């Protein structure tokens, strides 16, 4: 967006030496055909389990049974002949 | 940040011009580089696993 100089005005570009055509041309870099080398194996002997773990730890418990259940010798109260 | 690649640039040289030059005097270069060389199969799983 340059302002026109009246008084000295300029053209367009004159030519100049240049820097040997084929030489500003690239070849197009020819790829061959490859591999991921080798024979993969199936698993891998992890440094980590792969499983969830727990943040904390719940008791767990299991049933008893008691015991066979006796009779008993009872002190007995004295019988009610109006005093109590 | 750009690397030399003549695809992107056409040819490209690297340039000394010595002030000195002793006997026996050589200019010992170093590079450091990617080159891709496409591939078709990213296979060889044992099928009977």
């Amino acid at each position: 967006m340059a302002l026109i100089n009246p008084q000295f005005p300029y053209a367009g570009p004159v030519p100049i030496p240049g820097p040997a055509p084929t030489e500003t041309m690239p070849l197009l870099n020819y790829r061959v055909e490859g591999r991921i080398a080798g024979i993969q194996q199936a698993r891998q002997f992890m440094p980590f389990l792969q499983g969830p773990h727990r943040e904390v730890a719940e008791q767990t418990y299991y049933a008893i049974g008691t015991g066979i259940q006796m009779g008993q010798t009872f002190n007995q109260p004295l019988i009610n002949t109006q005093e109590g | 940040d750009k690397p030399i690649y003549t695809l992107q640039y056409g040819n490209v040289g690297f340039v000394v011009n010595p002030k000195t030059v002793n006997q026996n005097a050589r200019l010992l270069m170093g590079y450091e580089y990617f080159t891709s060389r496409t591939e078709l199969v990213n296979a060889g799983t044992i099928s009977t696993t």
